[PDB]
């Protein structure tokens, strides 16, 4: 038979399962809906464990629980009552004779000690993948260290006295590779010669690899605390979101640099090399799996000072023409063709971020916090499990890491990128429309000549790597 | 066979803007959503007995992408442009939306709505003769939505296809 | 894309969780932190088809020892490690083999025999051994370093491969 259990009075999680408490959806079960007690018992449950719902709850619950009462539960949780001795029992020690103790060895080894042990897993995860909690309560913090380091007995021992080293560890808070990277490739401007860096002395094969490193650096720093609960839309966002603001607002520099540089080359022959030259760092790119720069390569090239450019695209050689377009069908469709190749490529890969963004907002805006039954408001965790399968998902691919080497000015130089200058943001982009006027006028005005603005050759050496002994 | 309309909603972010295309596309009587799904996006509707598919675009949380905004804009046949009824900056916002509008499309003269969102019950700060009036002045029509009773919401996008077709 | 669900068993301190870390992240961890048990994705292109992994990572610890049949259950293939500086490990193996086979109920699971730490000179294990091992249950062996990440893709992809073939 099944074990008994404390009695719901003197342990609040013993409860029996009840459709007022707990809701499962239609070979682990996967619950809709719950108390948070029954959620808490879930999460630690005796007779399997799930760390994938470790990590969806980790990541969700401050929408239903605050940090304070989840380590109060969890404490609870922890300390389970044991049963006294059976009929059985009694009869040896009225006899002198030392009890087998049976139903209570069985308790001790099926129920208290994996549910301890998930309590403690849920108490290493936290502190290992959502550290955030405590370094915004450092009362919270004090509970935590308090808790793991007042448990008692040789069953646990080896994870609570880890447990303690890992907290410390985070308070005070290297890659290895199949290969060697790449050779660093140069084209006009030299190693050290910084002040000549541009769109067209850089090489373009470099060009996109620094900007890749930068990229998946910025990608990998988001955290999910800066996502759920929507707070990068929310007034407090630049507080809440920094990393995820820090990525974005790099995407957008580099689509208006791309601009800046097409639409300030007023010699059509210039131009046309300049628009080549982007379509070559976009080729790479795609190499590369860097889908956030092709996108930022694309935004470009259809922004209304670009996009009208059909004197400077009409040059533009066929098969280029052909890489453009298809990085332009990525975007088709609600994005169809990206979500298809991103789920088949070899990583590493730098992801869009605006997808994911958009979908966790909807799952938060078009799913209700509560599901109503039997007079019981009970916790739509569905909703929950929803936005954690995003956060999931982008955190599946910020683990593996890029093999190229960082050249330091060249990231220097795209990290200082400030096209805007001090100019607002409406200025700054009516001023590109207004030079898009200017070097190809709006039928049916003629189209002016413009003299050359770059003394160097506009050659490219191409995108295919070279390679020295 | 039946004609399909894009139809593209713009306005400022965290004010609950989402809410409108949501209320559209769910199960009208079961408040849920997987966004993720193909095809939450597209609906099939019969507006004055002509049976036709509407195809919304709503890159609700990406407002900080500014430099795509052209891009997302470009697909769109209509557009609903939304504000919050609580939140004035948004509806100061209209203008330029509006004028990225003609300027993406290349024209003067772009099947658009003005939309009056409200998202929740802050105290109204935009009034209705205030929206009313700057419709007026753009000539387009003017729509206001409730964010949690659907009320306004199909209003919004069938007036916005009756533009389409008349213009 | 198909999925693939992997578990890595074996004794305390073999280098399970240091050889899934290395898979992951392509970092080497130094701490010994016991785990409870942790779980990881990866998407990767084997063999020209794209999948994705699901790795759970297991307790050796024996105070854990109660708690497997639940992750051998879920799981559709198995890493079996051991140290090849620990001959109790190795002498551990048999019991993680004859327990998914319990649980199973399958005389044929995908499995693949891990001797890892191969970096370290100081050897106790012969290959030989693990080698005889390994053809008596019908699965490759397969030696690795965490720390340098020699045979750690080998080991993981060659996993995959068999369950794909099962
Ligand atoms: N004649 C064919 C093929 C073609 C010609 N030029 C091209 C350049 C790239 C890809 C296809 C072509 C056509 O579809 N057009 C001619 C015009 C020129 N204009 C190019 C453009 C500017 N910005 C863009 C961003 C993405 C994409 Cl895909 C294209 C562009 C857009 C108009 C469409
Ligand atoms: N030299 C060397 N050390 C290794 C290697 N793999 C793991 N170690 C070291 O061995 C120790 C234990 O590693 P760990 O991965 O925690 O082992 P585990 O098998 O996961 N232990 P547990 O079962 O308790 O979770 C750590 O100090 C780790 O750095 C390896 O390939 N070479
Ligand atoms: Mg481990
Ligand atoms: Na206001």
């Amino acid at each position: 038979g099944q074990m008994r259990l404390p009695s719901a009075d003197v342990y609040r999680f013993a409860e029996p399962d009840s459709e007022e408490n707990i809701i499962f959806e239609e070979g682990i079960p996967i619950i809709k809906a719950g108390t948070v007690i029954k959620l808490i018992e879930r999460l630690t449950y005796h007779m399997y464990a799930d760390p994938n719902f470790v990590r969806t709850f980790l990541t969700t619950y401050r929408s239903f629980c605050k940090p304070q009462e989840l380590l109060s539960l969890i404490i609870e949780r922890f300390e389970i009552p044991e049963p006294e001795p059976t009929e059985a029992d009694r009869i040896a020690i009225e006899n002198g004779d030392q009890p087998l103790s049976a139903e209570l060895k069985r308790f001790r080894k099926e129920y208290i000690q994996p549910v301890q042990l998930r309590v403690l897993n849920v108490c290493r995860h936290w502190v290992e993948h959502h550290f955030y909690d405590f370094e915004r309560d450092a009362y919270l913090l004090q509970r935590m260290e308090e808790f793991i380091g007042t448990v008692r007995g040789k069953a646990m021992k080896k994870w609570v006295e880890s447990i303690t080293k890992i907290i410390q560890r985070k308070k005070i808070a290297n890659i290895t590779f199949q290969s060697s990277p790449p050779t660093v490739e140069w084209h006009i401007s030299r190693p050290g010669h910084i002040e000549t860096f541009d769109l067209l002395t850089l090489h373009p094969i470099e060009i996109a690899r620094q900007l890749t490193l930068l990229e998946s650096d910025l990608y990998r720093a988001v955290q999910p605390s800066e996502l759920v609960g929507s707070v990068w839309t929310k007034e407090d966002k630049e507080i809440n979101s920094p990393n995820l603001l820090k990525m974005i607002r790099h995407t957008t520099n580099l689509t208006l640099w791309f601009e800046k540089c097409i639409v300030e080359t007023e010699n059509l022959e210039e131009r046309v090399a300049v628009v080549s030259r982007i379509i070559e760092i976009l080729q790479v790119f795609q190499e590369l799996n860097n889908f956030n720069g092709v996108l930022e390569v694309v935004s470009a090239m259809n922004s209304s000072p670009v996009y009208r450019l059909d004197h400077t695209f009409e040059q533009i050689p066929s098969r280029q023409k052909k890489i453009l377009e298809e990085a332009h069908e990525l975007s088709e469709d609600h994005y169809k063709k990206y979500l298809a190749k991103l789920r088949s490529i070899n990583p590493p890969c730098v992801p869009f971020f605006g997808i994911y963004l958009t979908n966790i907002l909807k799952t938060e805006e078009g799913n209700p916090e509560v599901l109503k039954r039997h007079g019981k408001e009970l916790i739509n965790f569905s909703k929950r499990r929803k936005v954690a399968e995003i956060t999931g998902e982008i955190q599946q691919y910020q683990n593996q890491p890029y093999c190229l080497r960082v050249e330091s000015d060249i990231k220097r130089f795209f990290e200082n990128l400030n096209p805007m200058g001090n100019s607002m943001e409406k200025e700054f982009t009516d001023y590109l429309f207004n030079k898009s006027l200017e070097i190809e006028p709006r039928n049916p005005k003629p189209l002016p000549r413009f003299p050359k603005k770059y003394s160097y050759p506009l050659k490219s050496p191409g995108v295919r790597p070279s390679n020295p002994r | 066979g039946m004609t399909e309309y894009k139809l593209v909603v713009v306005g400022a972010g965290g004010v609950g803007k989402s809410a409108l295309t949501i209320q559209l596309i769910q199960n009208h009587f079961v408040d849920e959503y997987d966004p993720t799904i193909e095809d939450s996006y597209r609906k099939q509707v019969v507006i004055d007995g002509e049976t036709c598919l509407l195809d919304i675009l709503d890159t609700a949380g990406q407002e900080e992408y500014s430099a795509m905004r052209d891009q997302y804009m470009r697909t769109g046949e209509g557009f609903l442009c939304v504000f919050a009824i609580n939140n004035t900056k948004s509806f100061e916002d209209i203008h330029q939306y509006r004028e990225q509008i003609k300027r993406v499309k290349d024209s003067d003269d772009v099947p658009m709505v003005l939309v009056g969102n409200k998202c929740d019950l802050a105290a109204r700060t935009v009034e209705s003769r205030q929206a009313q009036d700057l419709a007026r002045s753009y000539g387009i029509p003017y729509i206001e939505t409730s964010a949690k009773t659907r009320q306004g919401v199909e209003d919004a996008f069938y007036t916005l296809v009756r533009e389409i077709r008349q213009h």
